[PDB]
This record gives structure tokens, C-alpha cells and sequence, in this order.
């Protein structure tokens, strides 16, 4: 997608990262694990429940169709008042419809630009005494163990 | 050692689609359109609709004898007639501004039928022998229950001059007819006089009606016509009647009680014991969606009609295989 | 030594919404609404409205008394009418087709008002006396002054057969009508026939009029009706008048001058001495916004209307705290 | 944002820059001061006036409604047109809305990308001579002088 | 040694609009709006039109001896009818509901012309002498070929009882007439009888026809009017004529064969003698654009019309200089 | 543009490169020359042709012009039916004007990003061993060969 790292240059999802959106995946050794990123995750979460709120305030002032009868000689007014009610409802259907298709790719893109972000901010912070593998894992010149770990988790590290 | 950023999977099969790609599957998702009704007529918030069943509006205002059943209605959050309803003008015939008045009664929740004018009054006339064998009630020849067709007594039939004072508070709907018979012979045997005229005036009213005389195509076996009209009697205003025969004369009237929010919806079904906030023609919704595809005529809170078949909204991200 | 790279923050406030995220602070916003009016009624563009104050459009045009402020009107820009005008069609009626004709005269700038038939003209009939204490002027009774309420002379009702041509350039609005008295007694004191007509005719009309008698409500203790028709009468063309009694006449009718850009808008207001390029039914607007949120219906070069409460974009950037 | 820079890993804007919207803060040791990016804030500049004219131009074809006056026997008709006047304007409310909340989002990440853009392009001059500290600021390894500085800040170093 | 990474250029000139920035130069670009048709009427889909030419509605369907062309016509796409068609009812007078007819005919694309009641018939009334200077064929007074002006025969108008059953499986449109005379003399002069009358009924229509006597401009010499009336017949019914005078008669009626899909479109063209899958009033359309920018109405597998001048999107970048 | 390559970083594109929107260009002892990336290419021509259909597709059921006709003293009627059938066609022209400007940005931007992300991911396997110029090219450190040239396109190096 349009920033790179979903199913891009990161090959694909952990089934193993279960509380948060996006996080770490560790190796030293004394072990490995995964550490959800609460600050992100937490962001995320905002923003997609704000634009699910958005879009449903934004349509909740559609076209009510109403109950109108007419007789056999009044045929031309039937006939605009059932093209009327009918465009309006192809004109919400169609904005309904084109909202959700366009929200969905912002969306996902969203998505791949926080685990972007996220990755930059790891990467300028190890800067040097890291190996970029190119896959989304950095790979320590130093030995790295899990007070260090987090130090690079928590954005305090060096 | 080694440290890595990524991104969660799960084992969700949940599809949105997306301008340059369809089907992309997320970790999860908002589905926001209701696709799910009950089938039913319903109660709205407690409230039971008036279902009319075999009987037209216009067969159960004007009491055709067939809609006993709504002799008396209760207060209803919304009407349900059929598309074709048998029972409707039982006396072939048309009902003036009948659309209008279908539109004035979507406005209203309640009426209540009074009398204004009694049967056993038109001393100079005959009251009790206006029926016909298209009008049967328990196998006799009977008539809509709400207006009095006026005939002779002893071959007599002197002008009318009646009227009535809306004393009451609330508008007063009034409906009164005119006999269109189908030649000469019917006019006089009917009624005495050849010429004949029905004349109603209100303070805004200025009606006068002729009697038109023609050979037609037997309905229901008859060739007579009934032509009815109405209006709304403000309060305080009173309606004047004067005619020499054809005079299809008001007995009961309706109070407009409740000025409700309503609509006459049309559907084949019965009532279906069970009560809802948001009623389709199709069957009522249960629902905390926005959206939803059942009917585009709904009454009570209901969510926002398109012709959608779908509508996901991600919320999650790109679910890897 | 060092170097960085970095963005503009200031001490705005202004705020604007996201779909993601709302009151978002940037340090610089563009207002695309127009929010404010002046609450007057102004001339538009140099040329005044007609106001009509109390009078109906009705009222103005038949001429009636009360109304004599709109005697003589120059072109206007628009007309303002009151939503519910106490001087109208002072002898209780209806005007016929009214709806159509005030239409009609939204696309009407300057009506310029000529005798076609005079007063000083049925020789046969009674002119004068056809007044009503319901119209009255400086405590006497009169009656609307474009028409004539012609009456019999000496007990006599002659058939009326008069006409006129439009030999002006400008197609001409006249008015004419119908009184409906009654009852029988009071035809005859009026007119001394039983059974009357009002006959009218052009190349696309064909008019018969009859008098409807009949007992109705008192309205400003008058149980009479007027009823009262209108044409356009196309340059060249003929209207013929042909009838023995129960006729209002034409003495005035109007000549359409401009056909110019037009609207009735409803408003309580009163002339306010300003002028502008933009007004509503609620105050006047000057504004370089592409949007306001004042009323719908307005008229001249005017921003478009939403409902909005609130329209901001963005220019600048998110503003730092 | 979507691009990283504003409110990201530039954790704040710059009262002290005055005449432009992006730019540059140099410090050494002459002194220190601030540079407005001419050509990238002028970009910014039309992309932004031609965005709020092609809005104005887009609404400028809106519905007007019109008054009408029925009698009381057109009541449905005069509901109709009522029903009509009123969707339209519906329509029109919800598209100025829409467009306004989706542009005003394109706008906060435009200038979020002009800022990342400007930060690569002096990431890509620097190369090896400077440390890339991680908060929009680079630190020479060698001494850098005024007149170095507007090297970088013109596009020809090194 | 060196490895470059890049993007496509090319020598195109191709140009698309963005919301930032205008005319962008792009490498490639689909076009989506259909800007040209080929100025002609064509059939459609193998089916030529009814081209009315100089007739109206009315001239055609009733007859109009200027309207030959279309005695008998067969199957239509749809029908064009110029603005302003000179054949139009050759006699003054008024079509009674003609819009509404048209919106019937606009659901119609085939009618097959049967004779319901035949001019050979009539022993007690002239038939032949219905004739006008106003509606002339081959420098002979004529008359509408579809209706019948009844005369006196021997100065003698009988009352006349004529009826006819839809024995057919088809709707049945029925076209019928009343002369309006412009004096007393005139209706004495057609008809012995002073005070006459058109009744008209079948299953759903209670008519009775009342000629009214008034003088009006000469139109095209004449100062008589006839009015024009319809049904539609359903199958099984039968329709009631009686009258004593200023009745217009059936002779033909039209079977509505096809009810198909159409409409009457307005057009100065004449045939082009092409086809077409895509009609507008100005030419057709062959495209598989999915806009076009024509003319709102058309008929057919057609693009959507919208008002825009251009529609262009990019596919391909940004194309360098 | 949005991601900054596409007439950003990269100054122009490449009249030679006929077989691809976006590719390499190499140049070594051995001579030189163009060479698409038909990967990513494919992947943008799926994009961009859905997109399209998508665009065609929910513009299929917009409002159809009905002839309707009126007499002389319907006018209230007849205006009310003009200013539905024009509300309607101004709504659609809105619409479809709309989409293409908001989409024409999204195709442009799509195109900038599949560049930069194509540019990243021979960055993030080079690594070291070659000089990023900052122009789209990256200059080797050792000598290279068309079966290196053929690894980095490959992405299978070192
Ligand atoms: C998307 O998946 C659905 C399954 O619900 C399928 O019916 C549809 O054809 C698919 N569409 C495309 C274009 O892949
Ligand atoms: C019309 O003619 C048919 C054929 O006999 C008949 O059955 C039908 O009843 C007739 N219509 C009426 C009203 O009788
Ligand atoms: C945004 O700020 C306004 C102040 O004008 C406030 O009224 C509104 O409630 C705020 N909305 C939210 C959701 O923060
Ligand atoms: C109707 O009756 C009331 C009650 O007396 C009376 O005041 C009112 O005037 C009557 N209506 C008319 C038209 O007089
Ligand atoms: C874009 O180019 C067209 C040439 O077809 C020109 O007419 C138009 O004025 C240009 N618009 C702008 C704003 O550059
Ligand atoms: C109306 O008067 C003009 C002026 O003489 C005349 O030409 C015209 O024919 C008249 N109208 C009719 C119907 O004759």
C-alpha cells in the first residue's frame, strides 16, 4: 500500500501479537516475545472510531421517502413524484456507497503509515549500532537483552 | 539479537472493498447496513396500527357495512390498507378529493365518530328504506352506515333545508353524497322532482351540486352512481344544507382528535402481535445500524434506506496470509 | 554545528474538523460561511421592493380600499407580502386560479395600470351603487376599485354584450368576476332576473359562469360570495363580456411592462432604507463567501445555501502547543 | 500525520520562523537563527489557493430553491415540492460538509509531506558528513559555517 | 558502477485536472465523455420512429385531413413531434386532459385504428355535411377523419342512444367531440334544439357535456369551438352515448396493441434514415463512453448525461518535461 | 508530489524506458540500459483498471431525464418538474466532476508512491555497500556486473 511497510518491505501480519495493533517482535538470549506498542495502537484506535462516528453522523440527514397517492388522470405527477424519490435515493446510495469505498482505502493506508512511522522511530534511534535487515527487524552490533530491549520499546535508548 | 516491528494477523475472513481493490481481507471490520426484518406488522412503541384488512379508507369513513370491524377504532400509530381492497364503495360510485384526503389522514392518529345528524329526524322524508342488495348486511339490503339516503314520503319530497353547528373544539370531518340515478324513471320514483339539486355551504365552502343523469355499465349489477364528497368543518362554523332529492345525507361525523404523525402504508399482511421502533411495510427492524435496504417506506426511529446489498467499513488493517 | 529542519507555529486558535479528528488547531483557516445579516429589508441593486404592508396580492390587485398606498407602483425588484395579510378581499370569496397568477407575477417587474372600461359607460345599468359596508372607505361604504358591481336601473337588467380589444403592445391581466347573493330574494332585489350568466371569450377562452345560491356562514357579517377570475389577454386579441346580471366588471386592468427577475417572499418585516445585492426573507446579505446559512430563499447575486453551522478549511498547519 | 514529520518526529513547529511555513533552523558558532524554505513553502502556497478555489468553483452550481404557493386541496403536491426543496438542500449541506472534513484532512498531511520531503533532501546532501540525531536535526562532523549552512539550505554542499 | 531507479515518460500531451493543480501532463489518460453524435433521427435497434413532421398529437390522432401521412402507421421506437407543429387542430378549439394523454402515449408503441361506429349508420341524422373551409382537403371543405360532426336531417335532431362494447382483448382509446356554437341562431341553424346535452358513460366515467354559447375572437376565421374528449375503454366494457345535439361522434377508435417503451421527443429534425442504439433530440449516439454531454434526454443503451465539458482521467504519471 | 520522488527527488523520467512505468536503469563497464520492474508495474496496471471499473460502475445508475408536458395554467407544476430534472443533472455533474479531481490526485500520488517504495526496496538491500547519491541512483563500491545488476532487480543480492 501507499507507505510501504504492510505487506511490503513487512512480508506479512503476527498471529502471535494478540493485544495491540502494532508492536515488537524481540530475539536475544534469554528469549523472544512480542510487545504490543500501547501509544500507536491507542491512536489508531481513535481515529478509525472518530471516522466510523464521522460517517455515521454525516448520514444520519438523508431522504425520507413519504406515502403519495394519485389518481388514474393525475399520471405525470405520480410519475415525478416517483422519479423524485427514486433519484434521491440513487444519490444516497451512491454517496453511501463511494464514502465507505474511499474511507476503507484511507483506512488501510492509515494503517501501513503508523507501522511506518513506527518503524522510522526504531530506526532512528538505533542508528548505527544496528544492522537494517530490510525486513522490518533491526539486528544489534551489541548484545541486546531485555532491559535494553525495552529501552528501544519505550524510546529511551543509548 | 534481534528486533523487529510488525503488525497483528488473526484468523478473520472479513472482506471490505476498496476503489482499486476488491475483497481485501481484514483483522476486523463494521458491517453498518441492517439486511435482517422480522416479517411482521407490529406495534409501534406500544401503540397498535389500525389495520383496515378487507376495507378501503374510503369503505370504512363512509361505514360500509362489510367494515363493521371499525365501527369504533382506538387511537393507531399508522394505517395499513391492502393494495386492491375488496371492500370499498359497496355502491359503485367515486369519492371526490379522494387523494387529499388520504394525505389530511396521514396527519392524523385519532378520531371520534359523533352523530349530527339523527335518523330519527327527516320527519318529511323517508329515512329507512335507502338500501341496496350491492350493501348487504346478514343478507339484507343495507347502505354505508354513516350517510342517510333520503327517499319520498307519499310521493313527496320538499326541499331540505338542514343544518348543523360544530360546537365542539376539534375540526369535524363531514361526508355527504349525491345519487347519480341512470334515467328519468328512477328520478321521479326516487325522487318526485325532475330537476334536482344539492347546495353546501360553509364560511368557505360555496357547493353546488346537479344530479347527472346517464345510461352506464352495470356494476356489481348497477347502474346508478354514488359521488361523495367532504370537508373539514373548522370549529365554530357550521355547514348548510339544502336540497329537493339525490341528497345522500350525513348522520355520523368524525372528530379529528390527535393530529398524530402517521402513514397509510400498503401491505398484504395481518397484524402480527409484537411490538418495534421502526416499521417497514415488509416487517419492522431491530436495529443500531445507520443503514438499512428492507423498504424505502418506514415509520418510527429508524436507520437511513439505500439500495445497498453491502456496506463494511474497516476498522482493522490488511489480514496476511 | 547543526542544522534542522522545522515548520511554522503561531498563536492561533482557529480550528477546523478532520474525518479522524475534530478541533484540530492550525495556523491558518479559511471561513467559507457567511453567518450574519443586517435583518433588513433593502432595494436591491438601487431598486426598491414593493411592500405590501398589510395588503394581499389579491387585495392590491382587485383594488381594494384599504389598499390605496398601491394605487399607482413603480417597478420593483421583488414584492414582500405577510403571511397572513388582514387586508384582503374585503366581500368574503375566492379568487380563482390564484396560486397560478402569483406565478405568474414572480416573473414580473412593472405593471402599468389602464382604464378599459369606464364607469361613466352603462348607460343601462346601475354603476354606482354596488358597495358594501364590508369595503369600506373614509367610513362609507364602498367596494374594489378596479371592478364594478354593476346593479339594475329602474328594476331593469338588460343583457350585457361589451368588449374590448388590446390594442397596446403589452399583454394586459384583467380581472373580472362573479357575486353570488343568497338567496332568491335577494337576486331579484339585485338583479331582476331568476337565472343568470356570465359569459366570457378570447381566442383561447370559453367561459359560462352561473351564479351558485345558497345559505352560507356569515364571514365579516356577509353571507354573499365573490368570486373572482383572471386572464391574460394577448396584444390583438378581444375579450367579449356577455351576461344579465350577477357580473363585476372590469373597469382597470393591468398592462405587463417588464417580465422582469422576480419573487414573493413572506416576511414580517418592514422597509429598512439600505440597499444590497443579496436579500432574504430575514435581513439583507454582503458577503464574498461562497456559502451562507440564512435562509433559503433568497434573491441577486447570493452565496449558496447549506445548513450548516460551521464551515472552516484548512490552509495552514496543525499549530503546535 | 500520514507522512511522520509534523507532530511526529519534529515534535513541535517553530514560533520563531515567521516568514515561511517550512524552513530551516541552523546553530554553530557564529550563531543561530532561522531560514524560511522559499520554493517549498510557495508550492505549498498555490496547491493550497488553487485547492480552496476549485472548492468555491465545484459549489458555485448548487440548487436554489424557489418560492411556490398552493391552495388547501394541493396538499400533496405542496409537500412534494417541499419534500424536494428541502432533499435537495440535504444533498447540498452534506456535500459542502464531506468535502470540507475530507480536503481539511488532505491539507494537514499535505504540509506534513512537504515537511518530509525537505527533511529527505537535506538527509540526502548530508549523507555520511553529518549524524542524523533523530528529531529533525542534523549534527556536522565537521565545522560548519554560515556560509556552508546556506549550502545546504540552496541545494549545492559538499 | 552504477543502478538508477525511475519512471516512464513519454511524448504525450494529454492533460487531466487535479484539486491542487490544473492541466497536469500525464503519460496516459482515458477519456470518459462522449462529446459527439451524428446530428440525425435514426431508428432504434431496427425500429423507425413515428416522425410526425408538421402534425400534433391531436391533429394525428384525431384525424386532421392535413395528417394523411399518418392514417395508418406502424409499430414505433418513439415519436418526435416539432415545438410548435402547424397541423394542429384545424377547427379551434381545446383537447380536454391532452397532457395526460401524451404521458399514456409515451408508454405506447403500437396502435391499430378499428371503426367503432360507422358513418353508414346515423339514418336519422347528416353525417355528411360536418364539413369546414378550416379543415379543407384538395380545396374542399373537410373535417377530423376520426370523428363524426353530426347535423340535423329534415330539421330534425332526435335524441340519439348509441353504444358500443369492446369486444377486443386490447384497452380501447375513444375519441368524441362537442361543438360549441357562438350564438343561438347558429345552434338552432346545426341543431333544431335550443338547450342540449352530451352524455358519456361506461363503467368509470360519469360525463355530461353542456355546449357553451358565447362570442370569442375569430381563430383562423372561425368562431365556433369544438373540445375534444378521451377515455381509455377497458376490455368488457362498453361506452354509453347519448345526445340531442353539438355531439362529435366517434367513427374510429384505436386498439393500443404494444405497450412498449417510448417517449415524444421534441425535434426539429426529419428522419435520417440510420440507426441507432442511442437517440437524442439532436442526433444519436454511438459510444461506449459511460458520459456523455448531448442532450438530458434520450432513449436507448445510453451513457449518463452530465453537464461537464470535460471528463478526462489520468491512468498513467506525471509525464516529465 | 505527496511521496517525493516523482519529480521530487527524481528529477524526470526516462523517454527509454518504453516497457514499464516504473524500472532501472544501469550502467557498468559492460555498457548500459533500461529494464522495467514488471511486478510492481502489473500491480499499479490492476489498480489503476480497477479503479476505472469501480468509477464507471457507481455512475451507472444516475437520474434519467423523463419528457413530461404541462398546459398554460399548470406552471407552478412545470417549473417544480424543471427544477427537479436540472437539480438532479447538477448533482451528477457535481458528482462525477468530483470524483475524477479527487481521484486524478489519488492516481498521481499512487504512481509517486509505488517509485519511492521501489526506490526503498533496492536502498534496504544495498545496504552498505553502494553510495546513495540522492538523485534515484546509487553508485557500487565494488564493481558491478550485469548478473549483479540482474541480482539487485531480482532482489536476491549479496
Ligand atoms: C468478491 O467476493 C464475493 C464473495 O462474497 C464474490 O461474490 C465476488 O464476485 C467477488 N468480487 C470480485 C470482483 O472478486
Ligand atoms: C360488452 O359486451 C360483452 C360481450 O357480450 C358483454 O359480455 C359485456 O357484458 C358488455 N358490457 C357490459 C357493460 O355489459
Ligand atoms: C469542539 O470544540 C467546540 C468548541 O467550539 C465544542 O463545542 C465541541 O463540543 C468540540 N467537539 C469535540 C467533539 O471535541
Ligand atoms: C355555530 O354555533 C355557534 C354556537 O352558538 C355560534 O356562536 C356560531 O356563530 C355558529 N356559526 C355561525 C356561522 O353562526
Ligand atoms: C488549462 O489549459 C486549457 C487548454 O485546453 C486552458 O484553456 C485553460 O485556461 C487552462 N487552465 C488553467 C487554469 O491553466
Ligand atoms: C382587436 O383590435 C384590433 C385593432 O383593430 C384588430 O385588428 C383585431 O382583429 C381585434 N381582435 C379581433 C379578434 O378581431
Amino acid at each position: 500500500g501507499l507507505f510501504g511497510a504492510i505487506a511490503g518491505f513487512i512480508e506479512g501480519g503476527w498471529q502471535g501479537m494478540v493485544d495491540g495493533w502494532y508492536g515488537y517482535h524481540h530475539s536475544n538470549e534469554q528469549g523472544s516475545g512480542y510487545a504490543a506498542d500501547k501509544e500507536s495502537t491507542q491512536k489508531a484506535i481513535d481515529g478509525v472510531t472518530n471516522k466510523v462516528n464521522s460517517i455515521i453522523d454525516k448520514m444520519n440527514t438523508q431522504f425520507e421517502a413519504v406515502g403519495r397517492e394519485f389518481n388514474n388522470l393525475e399520471r405525470r405527477i405520480e410519475n415525478l413524484n416517483k422519479k423524485m424519490e427514486d433519484g434521491f435515493l440513487d444519490v444516497w446510495t451512491y454517496n453511501a456507497e463511494l464514502l465507505v469505498l474511499m474511507e476503507n482505502e484511507r483506512t488501510l493506508d492509515f494503517h501501513d503509515s503508523n507501522v511506518k512511522n513506527l518503524y522510522d522511530k526504531v530506526r532512528l534511534q538505533l542508528r548505527d549500532n544496528a544492522k537494517e535487515l530490510g525486513n522490518g527487524c533491526f539486528e544489534f552490533y551489541h548484545k541486546c537483552d531485555n532491559e535494553c530491549m525495552e529501552s528501544v520499546r519505550n524510546g529511551t535508548y543509548d | 539479537d534481534q528486533i523487529c516491528i510488525g503488525y497483528h494477523a488473526n484468523n478473520s475472513t472479513e472482506q471490505v472493498d476498496t476503489i482499486m481493490e476488491k475483497n481485501v481481507t481484514v483483522t476486523h471490520a463494521q458491517d453498518i447496513l441492517e439486511k435482517k426484518h422480522n416479517g411482521k406488522l407490529c406495534d409501534l412503541d406500544g401503540v397498535k396500527p389500525l389495520i383496515l384488512r378487507d376495507c378501503s379508507v374510503a369503505g370504512w369513513l363512509l361505514g360500509n357495512p362489510m367494515c363493521d370491524e371499525f365501527i369504533n377504532v382506538p387511537e393507531w400509530s399508522y394505517i395499513v390498507e391492502k393494495a386492491n381492497p375488496v371492500n370499498d364503495l359497496c355502491y359503485p360510485g367515486d369519492f371526490n378529493d379522494y387523494e387529499e384526503l388520504k394525505h389530511l389522514l396521514s396527519r392524523i392518529n385519532h378520531f371520534e365518530k359523533i352523530q349530527i345528524i339523527p335518523k330519527s329526524s327527516w320527519s318529511s322524508h323517508e329515512a329507512s328504506l335507502g338500501v341496496s342488495s350491492v350493501c348487504p348486511y346478514q343478507g339484507k339490503s343495507s347502505f354505508f352506515r354513516n350517510v342517510v339516503w333520503l327517499i319520498k314520503k307519499n310521493s313527496t319530497y320538499p326541499t331540505i333545508k338542514r343544518s348543523y353547528n360544530n360546537t365542539n373544539q376539534e375540526d369535524l370531518l363531514v361526508l355527504w353524497g349525491i345519487h347519480h340515478p341512470n334515467d328519468a324513471a328512477e328520478q321521479t320514483k326516487l325522487y318526485q322532482n325532475p330537476t334536482t339539486y344539492i347546495s353546501v355551504g360553509t364560511s368557505t365552502l360555496n357547493q353546488r351540486l346537479v344530479p347527472r343523469i346517464a345510461t352506464r355499465s352495470k356494476v356489481n349489477g348497477q347502474s346508478g352512481r354514488m359521488e361523495f364528497f367532504w370537508t373539514i368543518l373548522k370549529p365554530n362554523d357550521a355547514i348548510n344544507f339544502e336540497s329537493n332529492g339525490n341528497f345522500i345525507a350525513p348522520e355520523y361525523a368524525y372528530k379529528i382528535v390527535k393530529k398524530g404523525d402517521s402513514t397509510i402504508m400498503k401491505s398484504e399482511l395481518e397484524y402480527g402481535n409484537c411490538n418495534t421502533k421502526c416499521q417497514t411495510p415488509m416487517g419492522a427492524i431491530n436495529s443500531s445500524m445507520p443503514f438499512h435496504n428492507i423498504h424505502p417506506l418506514t415509520i418510527g426511529e429508524c436507520p437511513k434506506y439505500v439500495k445497498s446489498n453491502r456496506l463494511v467499513l474497516a476498522t482493522g488493517l490488511r489480514n496476511s496470509p
